[PDB]
């Protein structure tokens, strides 16, 4: 939904999306080759599926080519200063890729506005959408936009023949929050099932070694183990085929 | 890399003269914005044509040359006795906010 | 837009000049500004910028040594330098503007600065 | 008439929580910091979910951020009050929300409301694994005996169950009468 969206959001209204109760296979998109860069910050590109965060945040905005390099932890640059201010301890992976084949259009794509000028940089992840026309000089503008008075936003107009420094690179940056139980985790493999062999099993929670034989014990619809009169494991419900 | 040009381009008074502005496609064929410059000897650096389809508020009209892809060119029409000066160029690199300029086009109008 | 620079001179390797461009006509706070210089008989040389969020940039020869600052209000505007060599003689001029976008249209009066 | 539908939880219950609507077509949940009226009733958000004659029991306990909701829709034909009898409760859901909950409510018959306590029961699982009976091991001497034996039938005799002591009533604290602050400066 977020990556393959048809309607991306402009950068002056840069987006955010809390995602919970998810199984997030980061690698099925890491091995996509449709990206310009998977520049993880805080963690590695792989070795995410073994992580369990509370929520992840999917920003969905588009920038130019060099503004990708602008996007990085604790940077100094127009977008990192007036549109999307990463904190320096940002835990995630910026995932940007050109869309000059997709979002560009003849004559230009004038639907994108970047925060042209404003008095000061933002807080981390501060979503500034206020369109208060720039105040400067010595007087408020009152809409006329006189000298030193300007609009805080500037249209892009993506021309399909613009260089890599001006081509649309739809960017989507993810963040990791840990507070509470973790509802988002990468998937877990599940091997084949071997019976009648002393194996070192590991069912979803519990471990141990034994010889798994097809039984006839009839658990209740919700149970997961069994136990013996001395509280030793005696049966396990196969979590793929019950 | 820099907007290097032939520093001397001449022509007859009243007719037109082309003052070029040449750099690499990393910028000149990338942005929407290129700005032109000119300086009468001693005068402050005076921009000529920014946002090539645009000019400043009251600056006269016989300016506004264009950008022909990888190479720009200023087309001054109606050369008058006040059209003798030095010309320059200006635009932006593709790195670290770097703003680029021209090598210095001394517009030598024949006296 | 009455901007009047002040502070040029001639400096042996080690000194530091602090220019002072008054900002009477145009706020430098909650605004932007750029510093430039021109070698006699040459196109311009961008030497410094100051964004609204205090961001700063310098060109090759001046990054790491050139240090621009200014007071909180629209009083003044500086350009400090360090480790001067014989290469840096060029007439100074102030340039109202910031980067390529929002071009340089308004300018200063010009302070003759010579480094050798 | 399927009246008692919803719930509400939390710690302030006004702009600062849970919810379980059942608005006649689709079970709902939420954790959005709702603003429900001070008189919630049904006429005629790091989470979400969609989809007398009956006694729809429940149990809610939120320990370690998990909000488990056991249940049982056991039926009856009764008109007065809680029908004496036994029916275990089978865990229905488990939400990993992690609020602090120290208040709740109801939406819309009767609805009794116990309060759990850190007991110690002796459950009797039958051949299927279904609980069939239990012995509150702090109820009465007979139950404490059934507990210490781990059996539901206690043969004649005399069994030792607990160790009884008197608890101290007062707290006598005597100290030498000194008022001078100690010369630590
Ligand atoms: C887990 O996924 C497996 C995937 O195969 C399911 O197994 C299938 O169950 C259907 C039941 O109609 C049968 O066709 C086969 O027994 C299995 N294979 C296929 C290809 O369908 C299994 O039902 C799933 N179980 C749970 C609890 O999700
Ligand atoms: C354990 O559960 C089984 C059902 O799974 C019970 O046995 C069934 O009881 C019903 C009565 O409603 C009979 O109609 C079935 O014929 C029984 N089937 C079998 C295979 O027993 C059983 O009674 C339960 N255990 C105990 C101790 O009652
Ligand atoms: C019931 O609640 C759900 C929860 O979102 C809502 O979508 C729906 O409109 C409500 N009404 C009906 C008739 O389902
Ligand atoms: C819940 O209580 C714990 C007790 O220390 C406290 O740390 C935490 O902030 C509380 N959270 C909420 C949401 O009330
Ligand atoms: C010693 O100094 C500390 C800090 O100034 C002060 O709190 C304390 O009262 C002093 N000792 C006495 C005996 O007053």
């Amino acid at each position: 939904e977020v990556f393959n969206a048809t309607r991306f959001a402009s950068v002056y209204a840069w987006n955010r999306k809390r995602i919970s109760n998810c199984v997030a296979d980061y690698s099925v998109l890491y091995n996509s080759a449709s990206f310009s860069t998977f520049k993880c910050y805080g963690v590695s590109p792989t070795k995410l599926n073994d992580l369990c965060f509370t929520n992840v945040y999917a920003d969905s905005f588009v920038i130019r080519g060099d503004e990708v390099r602008q996007i990085a932890p604790g940077q100094t640059g127009k977008i990192a200063d007036y549109n999307y201010k990463l904190p320096d301890d940002f835990t995630g992976c910026v995932i940007a890729w050109n869309s000059n084949n997709l979002d560009s259009k003849v004559g230009g794509n004038y639907n994108y506005l970047y925060r042209l000028f404003r008095k000061s940089n933002l807080k981390p992840f501060e979503r500034d959408i206020s369109t208060e026309i720039y105040q400067a000089g010595s007087t408020p503008c009152n809409g006329v936009e006189g000298f030193n008075c300007y609009f805080p936003l500037q249209s892009y107009g993506f021309q399909p023949t613009n260089g890599v420094g001006y081509q649309p690179y739809r960017v989507v940056v993810l963040s990791f929050e840990l507070l509470a139980p973790a509802t988002v985790c990468g998937p877990k493999k599940s091997t084949n099932l071997v019976k009648n062999k002393c194996v070192n099993f590991n069912f979803n929670g519990l471990t141990g070694t034994g010889v798994l034989t097809e039984s006839n014990k009839k658990f209740l619809p919700f149970q997961q183990f069994g136990r013996d009169i001395a509280d030793t494991t005696d049966a396990v419900r196969d979590p793929q085929t019950l | 890399s820099a907007l290097t040009q032939p520093p001397s381009a001449s022509g007859s008074p009243g007719q037109s003269v082309t003052i070029s502005c040449t750099g690499t496609s990393s910028d000149v064929g990338g942005y929407k914005y290129v700005s032109w410059y000119q300086q009468h000897p001693g005068k402050a650096p005076k921009l000529m044509i920014y946002e090539v389809s645009k000019r400043p508020s009251g600056v006269p009209d016989r300016f506004s040359g264009s950008k022909s892809g990888n190479t720009a060119s200023l087309t001054v029409s109606g050369l008058q006795a006040e059209d003798e000066a030095d010309y320059y160029c200006s635009s932006y690199e593709g790195s670290n906010n770097f703003v680029v300029f021209g090598g210095g086009t001394k517009l030598t109008v024949l006296g | 837009v009455q901007l009047v620079e002040s502070g040029g001179g001639l400096i042996q390797p080690g000194g530091s000049l602090r220019l002072s461009c008054a900002a009477s006509g145009f706020t430098v706070s909650s605004n932007y500004m750029s510093w430039v210089r021109q070698a006699p008989g040459k196109g311009l040389e961008w030497v410094s910028v100051i964004y609204s969020g205090g961001s700063t940039y310098y060109a090759d020869s001046v990054k790491g040594r050139f240090t621009i600052s200014r007071d909180n209000s629209k009083n003044t505007l500086y350009l400090q330098m360090n480790s001067l060599r014989a290469e840096d003689t060029a007439v100074y001029y102030c340039a109202r503007g910031e980067g390529w976008e929002l071009p340089y249209d308004y300018w200063g009066q010009g302070t003759l600065v010579t480094v050798s | 008439s399927n009246i008692i539908r919803g719930w509400i939880f939390g710690t302030t219950l006004d702009s600062k929580s849970l919810l379980i609507v059942n608005n006649a077509t689709n079970v709902v949940i939420k954790v959005c910091e709702f603003q429900f009226c001070n008189d919630p009733f049904l006429g005629v958000c790091t989470f979400e979910y969609v989809s007398f004659k009956n006694l729809r029991e429940f149990v809610f306990k939120n320990i370690d951020g998990y909000f488990k909701i056991y249940s049982k829709h056991t039926p009856i034909n009764l008109v007065r009050d809680l029908p004496q009898g036994f029916s275990a409760l089978e865990p229905l859901v488990d939400l990993p929300i992690g609020i602090n909950i120290t208040r709740f409510q109801t939406l819309l018959a009767a609805y009794y409301v116990g309060y759990l306590q850190p007991r110690t029961f002796l459950l009797k699982y039958n051949e299927n694994g279904t609980i069939t009976d239990a012995v509150d091991c702090a109820l009465d001497p007979l139950s404490e005996t059934k507990c210490t034996l781990k059996s539901f039938t206690v043969e004649k005799g005399i069994y030792q169950t607990s160790n009884f002591r008197v608890q101290p009533t007062e707290s006598i604290v005597r100290f030498p009468n000194i008022t001078n602050l100690c010369p630590f400066g």
